[PDB]
């Protein structure tokens, strides 16, 4: 059934599964009109389909003539996730299909379901966590191709970069999970954490900056720092 | 006019003929149900006084032979029985008639309910849905369960209503995912009105015959059945106008006759607040929506 806190540690074991997150798949922003009224201008977005115990994304970027002359665009975008996520299943090797897709909102069961009729042993779940993965556009190299986009295109990444040479998955998961939240939190700040010393740098084929390990546990402390500092300023606390 | 008569009545028992009912005491001397009209289905059904567990009962068409019930002593109810002699059975019925031990199917003049209950309701299909080819009559209880249930256990005794699943690769074509599983005109209209069913009679026909066993046998299966029948046209856009106009005239009769004081149990929330006010349809079942509101508001 549901994923959650009791059964967290299967998200790490050898059966393949993906996490499937559609929040920046219709992104718009809104505006008003000459007349006074209010309109949307839709902006490229992408789904984030993300293996936790590898970390490979497969993201798909959703280029903005996909919503040309369509109606209900916020019931389309589910749909269309679940087309292009069928679509990529389908693609995969046997051997390289998931077990399980794991739906970050509860409104993508039954797309998923009915676009994956024809794979029935693979287990569509829900989740109870509250993940952060619509703050992947606030990966800068992430939001930079979906913005370049022109067309529909798949762009396959590593989320840990090179960190399960050193750490095991469910470490990375909880890393990635905590920058995240951080991002969502306050992403002026965690950017600012991420980059003050110039000395580190992020490697052209990474996402995120190489930090030694002892510099991580302080890079890790200071997101922590922030979420709770970000939760007093808005609690007032 | 035709009889069902009864070798006795040994046990204490209600007895139901169609929408009506009435209680037989012990060994109390009750010989049958008379002037049972001509033209209709019937469905003749008990519930024991000391094990209200299973009401049980019997479809039959008094077109299609002599039929009459005796208790079995050792299966422990009242079975329904062919009897071939003719002669035989019209003497046995008529010296019955003659003792006035029998009921009359006490109908009003006026009272169209039953006809309206089973308008599309033929014996030959009910006898698909009910296989024992043996007989030409057909038993249903509270118990049996459909092959639909059964997929997800002794099919011999099951309810083969058609499967509908709205999440099936029948419902479903590929490349028209969203705008099958949104509009199910297609799963309505080509796969189960002109691939199944044949034509709307047929499909009106297992419509009214599963609410028919929900209502008389509390048939869950058969509830179910009903209340998906309806939703797949609820949530068709595109359904022949005849087709609604003749469905809300089926649902109102059927929630006329529903007991008050069974819709807890008989009446789907989300089915019934789907198709009346969120449903393509609904705005088309003008005569179920006002008395479904002045009936059943809680419901709502
Ligand atoms: C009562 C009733 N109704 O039809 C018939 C026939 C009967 C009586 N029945 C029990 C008979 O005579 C036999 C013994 C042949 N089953």
């Amino acid at each position: 059934g549901a994923m959650n806190s009791s059964n967290y540690a299967e998200l790490f074991n050898n059966d393949i599964k993906l996490f499937v997150d559609d929040t920046n798949v219709y992104r718009v922003t809104v505006h008003k009109t000459f007349e006074g009224n209010v309109a949307t201008k839709a902006i490229n977005g992408c789904i984030f389909t993300l293996n936790p115990k590898t970390g490979h994304l497969f993201l798909k970027i959703i280029h903005t003539s996909v919503w040309a002359g369509q109606k209900r665009l916020s019931q389309l975008a589910k749909w269309k996730t679940a087309e292009e996520v069928s679509a990529l299943v389908r693609s995969l090797p046997k051997e390289e299909q998931p077990k399980q897709i794991i739906v970050t909102r509860k409104a993508m069961l039954d797309p998923l379901e009915v676009h994956m009729l024809d794979f029935p042993n693979i287990a569509i779940r829900p989740t109870e966590l509250r993940l952060p993965f619509s703050a992947a556009m606030s990966i800068d190299k992430l939001s930079d191709v979906v913005m370049k986009a022109t067309e529909p295109q798949m762009v396959l990444f590593n989320i840990y970069d090179d960190w399960l040479d050193r750490i095991s998955s469910y470490t990375a998961f909880s890393r990635l999970t905590l920058l995240l939240r951080a991002l969502k939190t306050n992403e002026e700040s965690a950017k600012m954490i991420l980059l003050s010393d110039p000395t580190i740098t992020i490697k052209s084929y990474h996402l995120w900056p190489s930090f030694t390990d002892e510099q991580w546990i302080t890079i890790e402390s200071q997101m922590r720092d922030l979420i709770l500092t970000e939760y007093g300023r808005k609690y007032n606390v | 006019m035709n009889t069902v008569p009864f070798t006795s009545a040994p046990i204490e028992v209600t007895i139901g003929i169609d929408q009506y009912s009435f209680n037989v005491k012990e060994n109390q001397p009750f010989h049958g149900i008379k002037d049972i009209p001509i033209g209709h289905v019937h469905v003749i059904h008990f519930q024991h006084a000391d094990n209200s567990s299973m009401r049980y009962g019997y479809w039959f068409d008094c077109r299609m032979g002599n039929f009459y019930i005796q208790y079995d002593p050792k299966d422990g109810l009242y079975k329904m029985m062919e009897e071939r002699d003719g002669a035989k059975f019209e003497n046995i019925v008529h010296n019955f008639k003659e003792r006035q031990m029998m009921v009359s199917y006490p109908k009003i003049d006026e009272d169209d309910t039953w006809y309206n209950l089973t308008e599309f309701v033929q014996m030959d299909k009910i006898r698909k849905i009910v296989r024992k080819d043996e007989n030409q009559f057909s038993y249903v209880d509270s118990s049996m369960t459909t092959v639909q249930e059964n997929e997800l256990s002794d099919p011999a005794h099951s309810l083969n209503y058609t499967v509908i699943n709205f999440k099936s690769r029948e419902a479903i074509r590929p490349g028209h995912e969203m705008e099958d599983f949104l509009d199910k005109s297609y799963y309505l209209n080509t796969v189960m009105l002109q691939g199944i069913f044949k034509n709307s009679s047929n499909y009106f026909g297992e419509l009214q015959f599963a609410f028919l066993n929900a209502m008389f046998f509390g048939n869950y299966g058969s509830s179910l059945q009903w209340h998906a029948m309806i939703e797949l046209i609820c949530s068709s856009a595109t359904v022949p106008k005849h087709m609604l106009d003749k469905l809300d005239e089926i649902l109102y009769y059927q929630i006329k006759t529903l007991p008050e004081q069974y819709s807890d149990i008989l009446l789907n929330e989300r089915v019934w607040n789907i198709c009346l006010y969120s449903s393509f349809q609904k705005n088309s079942l003008h005569n179920t929506e006002k008395i479904m509101e002045n009936k059943y508001p809680e419901l709502l």
